């Protein structure tokens, strides 16, 4: 393929040169985006507590999700956690355990 | 006035992890200084492409007591991003550090600092994300961000 | 072209202390090059004689389970080491952590990073060594090796 | 010849925090070496003024048993301090770690790396303190200071 | 106003040119002696948990102390700790807290 | 005192000239090896926790072994262990604390 206006697109990255456009390695790299990049970014692999929901492409990275009954939120995204199993004393469950979440207790 | 270097401190204040850290500035009576990048948006913009050593440092500092319903497990990372011409910031490095997991634990000094190399082009910018940002301790001698070109 | 500095990172797949990494690799899919030294069995081996500021970080990343009828006290420790025109290894830099002593404990995260300045010969090499290598995270951005002429 | 660095080590041995590491030395057996900057009274003295990348790595160690009426919490800090043409020491930088809560710790190992760019004058002073000096480990491949012109 | 020998006095800095001394602003920065900076020096800012025993003036910086129930010792200039509320077994407590020390705990005969 | 081939031999360093084999002082540095090295290596010294098992030469490094109830291993070669004190419920001593090892315990079998 032919680098347009300097770019090349999703899906390769451009040469030394900038002659021609070179497919990223389905698996390994990608690029989501018309780039000057002269290498794809490498795919996440995930961790072991984790599951694969969605294989890398070379157009989008991998997809990891944590295992059931762990989490993984905005000021926890290095390790998935062990939820909670009940709520506290008296308060209520208005919300299971989700690989993006705890379980959410409230109050009466 | 050929130096290409920076070190700023601050004071305390879309797709990268945790939260950018914007509040740095340069100052003198702070220990900061530009020399041949600038500051925009919390970011360090580079001028001169080249290798630069880059590093941070990050005082995660805290007085904590065992809340009632949510886990007390904290997860200190501090993430070292680019923005180059490429829509999404890439990330360069990250060092993460778990908390204490004692219930006897009355507090937390967690003083992250990470550096590296990495080949930078002119207009590519440089910025600091860290989780938890309410427990950092921004004090200039024990928060801080920099580079130098290492040739 | 005249530059000497070098950042090398691998990637989440012997009279020396720990375990040898020998798994970095030359090319920058994962933000690694090579200037004025090469790579071989792992060793970052220099060419030009001088001061050099050597560092590395290493990852220690685990999510334990308390196993029982066992001491579960661990001791992760980085080693910089190089070899010279001596048979033996002569290590240069140590940094070590101990990992959480509570019984509640359920994961660690544990960033590793030292650095400093010293006079190489040409043809000497250094390497990274490791005390439990199996809980290392090989991420680009987690765990690197570098070094650059400082002079 | 014309290259300004230094890298000091050691041995076991007012106005600033902690205690002052003052049995620093300059010998090629300890990977030590100073180039256009001298050492007195465990300070490093600098000869020419320019951007320097100062750093400092003390390796806490210690083999403790909790100590019956003592709270046993631990802060280890290290300070990185400069004196210049001002009677009181100016603060640098500053890093901290605070040893595992629990009850079951049977040794502590923290080793703490720290380093940032400061404009330093011609006969600036700069050195290193930390708080339990008694606990520092002083191997030379486990507890150094060091720094170079970076500009 | 005017740099008495190159140096300006406690409650001031230098100005780039060297010509004039500018008063450090009260509450925000200070300096305590005669001196060259070209800055003040930021005031140090007590974190909750320890009460301002004094405030940062021009010329004197602001003094922290820890909080009722907590102390703080050489090794511990980071955080004030928090006091033991009893002695060990076979000790009894014979002195209190307070900002600089831990309650004091002596064995007991009887 | 003499460099055969460009060599000192073990318990030796080399001078800057090249022309002489300096002895490594014995208790404070060694050299196991032929060698070009300006400086013999320093001794080890051993911790706390350990015990000299054996001395530093001129040619061999000195030798440190944990103190007894303590061990260390591959792992963990940083700071001695302490040996677990006694088995956990329905096991039993099998193997001794060692300084290369805790203690062994295996279930009860009836
Ligand atoms: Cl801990
Ligand atoms: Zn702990």
């Amino acid at each position: 393929s032919s680098p347009s206006e300097g770019l090349c697109p999703p899906g390769h990255h451009i040469s030394e040169d900038g002659r021609d456009c070179i497919s990223c390695k389905y698996g390994q790299d990608y690029s989501t985006h018309w780039n000057d990049l002269l290498f794809c970014l490498r795919c996440t692999r995930c961790d072991s507590g984790e599951v694969e929901l969605s294989p890398c492409t070379t157009t989008r990275n991998t997809v990891c999700q944590c295992e059931e009954g762990t989490f993984r939120e905005e000021d926890s995204p290095e390790m998935c956690r062990k939820c909670r199993t009940g709520c506290p004393r008296g308060m209520v469950k208005v919300g299971d355990c989700t690989p993006w979440s705890d379980i959410e207790c409230v109050h009466k | 006035p050929q130096r290409v270097a920076a070190h700023i401190t601050g004071t305390r204040g879309e797709k990268a992890l945790g939260r950018k850290i914007n509040s740095w500035e340069s100052s003198r009576s702070g220990h900061s200084f530009l020399s041949n990048l600038h500051l925009r948006n919390g970011e360090l913009v580079i001028h001169e492409k080249g290798f630069y050593y880059i590093y941070s440092q990050t005082y995660f500092r805290f007085q904590e007591e065992i809340k009632e319903n949510t886990k007390n497990d904290k997860q200190m990372v501090q993430y070292i991003y680019k923005y180059t011409s490429y829509p999404d910031p890439i990330l360069l490095m990250k060092s993460a550090r778990n908390s204490c997991w004692s219930k006897d634990a009355e507090y937390g000094l967690y003083s992250i600092y990470q550096g590296g190399i990495f080949e930078l082009k002119e207009n590519d910018r440089i910025f600091v994300s860290v989780t938890n940002e309410h427990l950092i301790d921004m004090d200039h001698e024990a928060s801080f961000f920099g580079a130098f070109l290492v040739g």
